[PDB]
């Protein structure tokens, strides 16, 4: 099933403060009014060139993601759980199981590194040898409908970690969410005079 | 004069009132000369100018 991505999945490109000014950047993005794909399962999903990831939750139904070329100890796979307590994000050659229900992984070997920390939203980038994760949890009149209206999602983790991913999926609990996959696509983007982006033009668009 | 994390430069570092986001590091201009920085060690936003 799909639905449309509604103006969503802008993040800030860059680092950078920029205030009270229209700034162009050539970037990854979720196109305006692109084709999300709808689920309630949690399939082997492609990753492509990135991925805006969203969920609508009340009871906190969803505890990560994992990702990789294979999903398999051939290769060195990235995984995040949020478990009852913890942010823990991982890269190891893991031996995942046929679902990652909360039992991800048998065990782990030639691991390269570790980190350690409503509407979600989420932005997933791997470029050029970092992963990068961009968020923001948004309050909505409802459970289960993506939402209009805009907003831009801030930097929420950065590593310099060079996996190699076309694979990913969701962890679960023993909920309504959307995938869309980024473009390389020139945007508009307003930052007020608080320096926070709070509009854009997607240049692709129409 | 002022050298932060190798961004060499001249201004008066005046403290900013600039509401930088915590992973900012660094301010531009319209043109791409640096317009605030944050303080390394403080992390306080200073202006450049
Ligand atoms: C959630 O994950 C964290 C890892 O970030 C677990 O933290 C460890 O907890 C044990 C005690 O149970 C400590 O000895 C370790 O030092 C902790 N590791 C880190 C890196 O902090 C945490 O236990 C997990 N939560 C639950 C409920 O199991
Ligand atoms: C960890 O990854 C390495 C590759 O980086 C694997 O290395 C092979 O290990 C076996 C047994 O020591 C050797 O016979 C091969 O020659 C190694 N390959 C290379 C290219 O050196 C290793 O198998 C992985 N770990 C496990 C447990 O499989
Ligand atoms: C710029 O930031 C300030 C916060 O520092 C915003 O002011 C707040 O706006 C909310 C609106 O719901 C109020 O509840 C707060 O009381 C305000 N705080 C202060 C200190 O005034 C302001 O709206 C922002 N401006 C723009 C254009 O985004
Ligand atoms: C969305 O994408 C699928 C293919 O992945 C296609 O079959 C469907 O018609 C598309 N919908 C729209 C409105 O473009
Ligand atoms: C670095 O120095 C500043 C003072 O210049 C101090 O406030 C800060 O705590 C120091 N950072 C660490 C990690 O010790």
């Amino acid at each position: 099933a799909y639905t449309n991505s509604f103006t969503r999945g802008v993040y800030y490109p860059d680092k950078v403060f920029r205030s009270s000014v229209l700034h162009s950047t050539q970037d990854l993005f979720l196109p305006f009014f692109s084709n999300v794909t709808w689920f309630h399962d949690n399939p082997v999903l492609p990753f492509n060139d990135g991925v805006y990831f969203a969920s609508i939750e009340k009871s906190n139904i969803i505890r990560g993601w994992i990702f990789g070329t294979t999903l398999d100890s051939k290769t060195q796979s990235l995984l995040i759980v949020n478990n009852a307590t913890n942010v823990v994000i991982k890269v190891c050659e893991f031996q995942f199981c046929n679902d990652p229900f909360l039992r991800v992984y048998s065990s782990a070997n030639n691991c390269t590194f570790e980190y350690v920390s409503n509407l979600r939203e989420f932005v997933f980038k791997n470029i050029d040898g970092y992963f990068k994760i961009y968020s923001k949890h948004t309050p909505i009149n409802l459970v289960r409908d993506l939402p209009q209206g805009f907003s831009a999602l801030e930097p929420l983790v950065d590593l310099p970690i060079g996996i190699n991913i076309t694979r990913f999926q969701t962890l679960l609990a023993l909920a309504a969410y959307y995938v869309g996959y980024l473009q390389p696509r020139t945007f508009l983007l307003k930052y007020n005079e608080n320096g926070t982006i709070t509009d854009a033009v997607d240049c692709a668009l129409d | 004069n002022f050298n932060f994390n190798g961004l060499t430069g001249t201004g008066v570092l005046t403290e900013s009132n600039k509401k930088f986001l915590p992973f900012q590091q660094f301010g531009r201009d319209i043109a791409d000369t640096t317009d605030a920085v944050r303080d390394p060690q403080t992390l306080e936003i200073l202006d450049i100018t």
